[PDB]
DNA sequence: TGGAGACTAGGGAGTAATCCCCTTGGCGGTTAAAACGCGGGGGACAGCGCGTACGTGCGTTTAAGCGGTGCTAGAGCTGTCTACGACCAATTGAGCGG
DNA sequence: CCGCTCAATTGGTCGTAGACAGCTCTAGCACCGCTTAAACGCACGTACGCGCTGTCCCCCGCGTTTTAACCGCCAAGGGGATTACTCCCTAGTCTCCAG
């Protein structure tokens, strides 16, 4: 299992 | 009611299906199998109808209806 | 955020159809309505998962399984083309049949207030029935290719494979990105703010955000590389959503562009569904492979 | 009774009457949902394949009459005809 | 013209779901011509049932008959 | 691949091939050919169509069957002549 | 006129008689009844795979067009 | 048995026919398809011997079978 | 768990694929698949031919009612 | 087809739930079992065809499954 | 490369199919009528379709293009319609017996 | 028509020999149906005034079919005797699955 905590750019929002 | 479907009229209907005797509850037994072939044809039938949006019911979403049963004639 | 994975099958390895999380308890012990391939739905208690009660009255598979505001009324959509309505080591009755779609019930959404039912189906229609007379009442046959999705917010959204989303005025109002039928899941229910001032639209890969103003044209995007998404989750100011992939699940906040949290590579399959609790602190995500698995977190922001 | 069998099996008319097998349909529709419009070439649909499937399963449960060695034909018959083509 | 109306795509696709691989350009003319044909042999027969009815005017059903005088009721 | 993706699509599904007003129009000007002054009802336009189509894709199959026989891959219209001639219609 | 031999088939349709029911009575009218029509069904069906075949540049009749003719037939 | 319509005979019969040329394989699939045409006449013609309650069976009931059959 | 044994199943779907043509091989999934289907409709059938020969109220069953139940099922 | 031998039968009835078996069943059953396989392979190769391969798949029994039902 | 579950052959008999014999019910004419079914005439209130204006866009249409295909010429093997001598079932000529 | 013989000869058929007409295979050629690009254009939906086509239920006209009580009699059925056929090992074997 791979889990990240309640702090990903890799992700990020495109406008 | 359902009494509509006359006793001779289930006599005759066998009768040409070919049956040489016929029992005597069959009569109000078959018009249940009415009922049931009835109430879903029929309710298939008026969702036909409602999905085409009209009120009014046509025999080409009746035959779609027996097409969905699988007996179409 | 803690993840769980649970080895047990919940309805003897048939795949995974429907979740749905009872929105009118208010406590810490929550309850999980699961129906699936097996023709049958399994209401099962989670706090650890304990099975509470089984209903076969589906006579086919159920795709969608929802409950009202209020908890008591149950709606499960199954591959017979009707949906029946549950009501009150656990007994269900059922209460109604809201029948009225010609094929097969894809998604299902409810009401605010409980008075009525919005249904999507593959027949490329959409059925509105009135809860309290229990027939339809309004339909939206504007979908020309299979239906996949509907929510309610004074307007209804219905999203379809014929990549067009519709928004309809409780007429379609509002017409709008999507790709085609290559997508392996068999759900893109589209999910709208808890304020609905906001909706988001999956499998657009990224999906969408617009906003009561102007839903014609997103203003932003979360794109999603890889595995497309399939279903959108909100918790029930900020807010926080979630947003299924094919196989990874993300959650997103009002404020953060980024997502808070990103969880993937959990399951072997498709993932079919996202949904959370009345209290949001349970939240068990698996995929179409025929198990389940649990995710848990704390600090709720109240 | 042959000649009957003859007599209608080289017809094609309808069997069951006009009249109540339309008011049969109506009422039917009726406990659905009211203010319903039937054209009558739905109704005469209706009748069609209403009588189709009757002639059709009284001749299955007549070959399961004859398999059980009775020219008579009895409920046990009906529901079991029903059953093996699937219907319950 | 307009029985060629019944598009060049809509008579391929119509072959493609009987399952056709490669259409002969020149077929075109010939399946108009052998629909029309059809369409006449199954009107006519239409057109009667509805006069014996007394009708002014043909609904679903009676094509329906007319199929079953041709023999592909349905 | 295209023909095999169209055929996965279609096969399975069951909706109109010819447009309906184009077919409908066809049954207008037939109607007014043989005798005028007929009114055809939108659902009777359909069944007919049904109809129709139910004819040509079983026509058309058959006339694949043959091209098979034939061993060749593209039809021809002296299949069609073959087909009709082996039913007995023309 | 009739071209297959009387007595050969009042013996098969007295043995499909016989496999189906024992004791079976059969006119002299009824086997020429049978006979004409066998005939003209076969007869028939002799043309038209003679035609499927010479449409396939052939001017023998092998198995394939015999079974094609039935398909098409949809017997 | 089957084998009664013989080899000369169906070719005599689609000379007839008027075919020129004849392969091998077809002097028992005609054969087969000859019982399978009879078998289901005689059926029928049975079912309208009985149905009329006669042992004996008349060339009416040859000609409706036929008709049923459409040839 | 399974009630026919593997390669006489395929030993008969090789020989009828032979038999419409030449070189068609399969995979373990898929003979296994049909394999699974063909018992599942062998033994609703064999269950329904059972129903019906205790209609006849006799319990042994009996090839004509193997029949009867294709033909009112409409298989032939 | 004598492949499909005479026990394997057996036990197929037995979970059918019958008590007392008969004996022309067998074949029988084979032949119904012959035909069978004919219309599903049938359907199989007419997919088969339409997909252009040579070996057949879980898809095509999975639509001979849904064709016949 | 080997051997344990299992298919085949068969004795054993014991249960189950099959056939006949009342036997009692209950289903098929049928008669008198009646009564609900078939027909046919209205009113226009209220419902459906026909036709039209406009949109808009998803479809058709053209084409340039090239490559899968139809076929056409050329063998290579092959089974089959020539002739015939053999069987060979067998139609006609007659019945008894019904 | 059966159903079966008792013969005559008598056309009708069966297997043989094979030459080659033709099925089948190979191959090349040209050619002509599939394919985006772009134009267009008419499907196609949406509304909407206008019209007429199901239609209505009432009566009544009648009148044919349906109800039903009666009665003879045909089979549904329950039982018992009789003959056939899978159980239950016993053993060979075989062979399919395993190491």
């Amino acid at each position: 299992p791979v889990k990240i905590g309640c702090v990903l750019q890799q992700f990020a929002a495109c406008f | 009611n359902i009494q509509g479907i006359t006793k001779p009229a289930i006599r005759r209907l066998a009768r040409r299906g070919g049956v040489k005797r016929i029992s005597g509850l069959i009569y109000e037994e078959t018009r249940g199998v009415l009922k049931v072939f009835l109430e879903n044809v029929i309710r298939d039938a008026v969702t036909y109808t409602e999905h085409a949006k009209r009120k009014t019911v046509t025999a080409m979403d009746v035959v779609y209806a027996l097409k969905r049963q699988g007996r179409t004639l | 955020m803690k993840v769980i994975t649970c080895e047990i099958a919940w309805h003897n390895k048939e795949p995974v159809y429907s979740l749905d999380f009872q929105h009118g308890t208010a406590g810490r012990i929550h309850r999980l309505a699961s129906a699936g391939v097996d023709t049958n739905v399994r209401i099962w208690k989670v706090e650890i998962v304990e099975f509470l009660s089984n209903l076969a009255r589906h006579t086919k598979a159920v795709n969608v399984v929802r409950f009202s505001p209020t908890g008591e009324i149950l709606a499960s959509g199954g591959d017979d083309a009707v949906i029946l309505l549950w009501k009150v080591k656990e007994n269900w009755t059922v209460v109604k049949t809201l029948r009225g779609h010609l094929e097969d019930v894809y998604d299902i959404c409810w009401a605010t207030d409980g008075n009525l039912m919005a249904s999507a189906s593959v027949d490329n229609t959409a059925i509105i029935w009135d809860v309290s007379k229990g027939q339809k009442i309004s339909i939206f046959n504007e979908h020309k290719s299979y239906v996949q999705g509907v929510t309610w917010d004074q307007y209804v959204a219905t999203l379809s494979c014929d990549r067009v989303l519709r928004v309809y005025s409780i007429r379609v109002a509002f017409n709008v990105m999507f790709h085609d039928d290559s997508m392996k899941s068999f759900f893109r229910r589209l999910s709208f703010t808890p304020d609905g001032s906001l909706l988001l639209t999956p499998a657009g890969n990224t999906t969408y955000v617009f906003s009561r103003k102007n839903l014609k044209r997103p203003i932003a995007h979360l794109p999603c590389p890889g595995k497309a998404t399939l279903a959108v989750r909100c918790c029930p100011y900020r807010l926080v959503f979630a947003v299924a992939s094919e196989d990874s699940v993300l959650l997103y906040d009002t404020q953060q562009s980024f997502p808070f949290g990103y969880v993937s590579n959990i399951h072997y399959h498709t993932l079919s569904d996202i949904s959370w609790s009345s209290d949001g602190a349970f939240l068990a995500i698996s995929s179409t492979d025929g198990y389940c698995s649990f995710v848990t977190f704390e600090k709720d922001e109240l | 009774a042959l000649r009957e069998i003859r007599r209608y099996q080289k017809s094609t008319e309808l069997l069951i009457r006009k009249l109540p097998f339309q008011r049969l349909v109506r009422e039917i529709a009726q406990d659905f949902k009211t203010d319903l419009r039937f054209q009558s070439s739905a109704v005469m649909a209706l009748q069609e394949a209403c009588e189709a499937y009757l002639v059709g399963l009284f001749e299955d449960t007549n070959l399961c009459a004859i398999h059980a060695k009775r020219v008579t034909i009895m409920p046990k018959d009906i529901q079991l005809a029903r059953r093996i083509r699937g219907e319950r």
